[PDB]
RNA sequence: UCCCAAAAUGUAACGGAGGCGCCCAAAGGUCACCUCAAGACGGUUGGAAAUCGUCUGUAGAGCGCAAAGGUAGAAGGUGG
RNA sequence: ACCCCCGUGCCCAUAGCACUGUGGAACCACCCCACCCCAUGCCGAACUGGGUCGUGAAACACAGCAGCGCCAAUGAUACUCGGACCGCAGGGUCCCGGAAAAGUCGGUCAGCGCGGGGGU
């Protein structure tokens, strides 16, 4: 289940394209954190259980419901109160959810053309712009509560953008040519 | 040290058998019921000691 | 408002080269300016007091962290 | 002229000049020979006369903003505390301090502006030229 | 500037027309004491971009360059002056002022030519060849035209010091 | 990250203690269990596991402890105070401890 | 609690500002454990702040309230 | 005795960052596995348990580099003890000693111990 094509179909296609004198200097995937919005303009205690359950079946890992940053401005802000969800994916489950995403996530999306090819995180990282949640193989509108938007961020061990883009692409990521 | 109808109430100290007063200012705000503690009088020491009167 | 007033005190009580005793108070402060050194204990209001007899020695490592110590005579 | 938000009140005291060069932001300047207080309205007057004299230019530099609130006597009596919260602001000026500087106009065209402003100042002053180059 | 005595007590200096000055480089740091008039006549010309012959009482001609002057307040007459004995290759960075020649094409139109920075400090002035002035074109300017140090011709063998995008001269609008 | 180690240094008093500190460096597979004097920046016994290990790198946990205590006998050590770093007093480090507590 | 107070302490006025007459069964004891504010880049109910992530960051935060002193090896935050 | 590595102190920026080079099984790190002791209010990232390969890329160590930080003269001045004066006053001067800050020259990217280990 993956991992093999992770190495065989990535590393070797780097010293023949770029020029790495070390296999450890080969860009890797550190982790995939997933943030989930909740509250602010929609303060519902029932809405908590919603994502609290969904997120826990798409990634097979209980998520932490982070609070506020202890800042009160002029609008609707408080001190301490659940207003966000962190879902870190590092390890085997990272690779699992990942594969589930490259294989069933992106390909199965209405009005799908690809993702912005321009270099995002100029530090060696890459961010995704996922919105609607009704494009996953785990998300069944036939048994939920409502429809929200989840955010997936890619964290890798790449030094440059030129060395990140290639990693993403080889692994599994279509672009808008 | 004003004492009025407001919150918190200066609570006494008692013991099973023993006879000792810790004298501790409590409060009825949040948890106010389980005022059970442990304070060794001038007996054998180490005894079931609550400040709930 | 010309109202309110506070006498206050504070300061160093036992200067350098001064032969103290076990119990004497050294310096009175509000925070951690002069930090407790060797043979120098620290009260609750950050007060420094001696543990034995000796000569009050001062120590300044370029501001920031002051230290006072005691070197016995005998 | 007046500050935009401070504390309220203040004190009073004069020591020797501190931060006033000779030639800063322009060619010609005007300095104090006497230690005093400069009301903001005095400044305004100066600035304005200088404007009259210099139809077009706008190269009048005034770096002596008034940062000193002075109290005042309500009516009479003396029973009561800090009086006159807002009367006027001042700009302490010590000999050596550059109050005004202008550039672009000739020699004769500076003696005039300066000479005029000078008849609005509570202390003698003088005009100088370029010759000093401290820090840049 | 014929230098004479050079004590440490200003007792026989304040009364007479003498001004207290010093000089150094990296070796000796012996304090001097030059004439008032001599300096007030010489510093007027060479200023801070030109050395002058400094003969000490006895037969010691030592070449130096003016660095920092500490003029007196309430008066126009200086009171202290700092000298720097020029080496040969790479001494200290010298400050060169900015003049202006030729009538601009924006001064006629209605605007005025305004030098934002009079003095401009550069890097490695180069001994024996110190820029005593600096000629910067002004006519190419119009209204709102900004001229930085990337636009100033180099006196050959001189590199800039300040940021490349700093406004030296600018023609302001009227009123 | 480097805070843990320094929470145990300042924590263990050096002066008022009068006792000897015993540090341990087990961030890898090569402990030192050095022994240092309170006041004097010297070193008394101090064990060493780099001198042979018999193909072992986890078992020797108990060894270098025992060894250590034994070594301490040849100098005259009775009171020891233990100063680890980012080590939450679990397995290996605890072995070193017990071995050097009942062997001395 | 600052300032006045003039570098020990102290020091007046119907001088200049702002607080208290509480609160916390945990905000205590102890033992472990975590590191802030802020900005930039990039992301979905946002498009100012925030939720996330990656950098920078002697702390420009925090410490129940007023203020000063003090605190990054904690007197910041949690759990048994 | 030479060097080096690892650990731990004095010292707690003149010993700090950035840029760059060197190091490859003696040591250090990443990495691999990780049902259990133990654990991250979620994730064995970090704590942790058991150890190969590979690599030294990153981190760490050392070395070059002083662009920026940090430290920081001489000379002079500000202020001032004491002594003696001036103006209606805000204020200011003289003598005699002490003596800044800032800026400039310049200075250096440490120095000094203990223990263990592996090499010539
Ligand atoms: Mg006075
Ligand atoms: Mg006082
Ligand atoms: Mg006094
Ligand atoms: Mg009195
Ligand atoms: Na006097
Ligand atoms: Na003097």
């Amino acid at each position: 289940q993956l991992k093999t094509k992770y190495n065989d179909q990535v590393r070797p296609a780097l010293m023949q394209q770029f020029g790495y004198s070390s296999v450890m200097a080969v860009p890797r995937i550190e982790k995939i954190v997933v943030n989930e919005g909740l509250g602010s303009s929609k303060e519902d205690s029932k809405a908590i259980d919603k994502a609290a359950k969904e997120l826990a079946l798409i990634t097979l890992q209980k998520p932490i419901i982070t609070k506020a940053k202890k800042s009160i401005s002029n609008f609707k802000l408080r001190q301490g109160m659940p207003v966000g969800i962190k879902v870190t994916l590092r390890g085997e489950r990272m690779y699992v959810f990942l594969e589930k995403l490259i294989n069933i996530g992106l390909p199965r999306i209405r009005d799908f053309r690809g993702i912005n090819p321009n270099a995002f995180d100029g530090r060696g990282n890459y961010n995704l712009g996922i919105k609607e949640q009704l494009i996953f193989p785990e998300i069944t509108y036939d048994m939920v509560d409502k429809t929200r938007g989840m955010d997936i961020t890619i964290v890798t061990t790449a030094k440059t953008d030129e060395e990140a883009r290639a990693l993403l692409q080889s692994m599994g990521l279509p672009f808008r040519k | 040290a004003k004492d009025g109808p407001r919150i918190i109430v200066k609570m006494e100290s008692s013991a099973g058998t023993g006879f000792y007063y810790t004298t501790t200012k409590n409060r009825r705000n949040t948890q106010a019921k389980l005022e059970l503690k442990k304070y060794d009088p001038v007996a054998k020491k180490h005894v079931v000691f609550r400040e709930k009167k | 408002n010309g109202r309110d007033s506070n006498p206050k005190y504070l300061g160093v009580k036992k200067f350098g080269g001064e032969v103290v005793k076990a119990g004497n108070i050294l310096v009175r402060q509000r925070g951690t300016k002069f930090k407790a050194g060797q043979g120098v204990g620290m009260g609750r209001d950050h007060t420094l007091f001696a543990l034995s007899d000796g000569k009050v020695v001062f120590i300044n490592k370029g501001k920031g962290a002051r230290f006072i110590s005691i070197e016995a005579a005998q | 002229k007046r500050t935009k938000f401070r504390k309220q009140f203040r004190g009073r005291m004069t020591g020797d000049a501190k931060g006033g060069d000779y030639v800063a932001f322009g060619d010609y300047g005007l300095i104090a020979m006497e230690p005093a207080w400069i009301k903001s309205n005095q400044i305004e007057a100066c600035r304005i006369v200088m404007s009259r004299h210099f139809r077009r230019g706008g190269k009048i530099y005034i770096r002596i903003f008034p940062d000193k609130p002075v109290t005042k006597k309500p009516a009479e009596t003396r029973m009561g505390k800090g009086k006159g919260a807002v009367e006027y602001w001042v700009s302490v000026v010590k000999p050596g301090r550059v109050m005004f500087e202008v550039a672009g106009v000739t020699e004769e065209q500076a003696k005039e502006a300066f000479r005029l402003a000078g008849h609005k100042l509570p202390i003698q002053t003088k005009m100088v030229k370029r010759e000093v180059y401290d820090e840049a | 500037m014929e230098l004479t005595a050079k004590p440490r007590t200003p007792k026989q200096k304040l009364d007479e027309s003498m001004i207290a000055a010093v000089a150094y480089n990296k070796e000796n740091n012996v304090s001097f004491a030059l004439d008032r008039k001599a300096f007030d006549r010489a510093f007027r010309q060479q200023s801070t971009t030109g050395l002058f012959d400094i003969t000490v009482e006895g037969g010691e001609t030592f070449p130096a360059l003016v660095k920092a002057v500490q003029m007196d307040k309430r008066k126009r007459a200086p009171i202290h002056v700092d000298f720097y004995m020029v080496t040969y290759g790479e001494p200290v960075e010298v400050s060169v002022p900015v003049h202006t020649t030729g009538r601009s094409q924006g001064e006629v139109q209605g605007g005025l030519v305004d030098i934002v920075v009079h003095n401009l400090q550069i890097v490695a002035p180069g001994p024996r060849r110190i820029p005593q002035e600096l000629v910067v074109d002004v006519t190419k300017m119009n209204i709102g035209d900004h001229i930085t140090a990337g636009d100033i011709k180099l006196p050959e063998g001189c590199t800039l010091a300040a940021d490349p995008e700093l406004t030296v001269v600018s023609v302001l609008p009227p009123r | 990250r480097r805070k843990l180690r320094t929470r145990r240094k300042v924590r263990t008093t050096t002066a008022a203690s009068g006792r000897l500190r015993l540090s341990v460096y087990r961030s890898s597979k090569h402990i030192y269990a050095q022994i240092i004097d309170d006041s004097r920046g010297q070193t008394l016994a101090a064990a060493s596991s780099a001198a042979l290990k018999s193909g072992n790198k986890t078992d020797t946990a108990a060894a270098v402890g025992k060894a250590l205590a034994a070594a301490a006998a040849e100098k005259g050590i009775k009171q020891v105070v233990f100063d680890r770093g980012s080590y939450k007093y679990h397995g290996r480090v605890k072995a070193l401890a017990d071995a050097a507590r009942e062997g001395g």
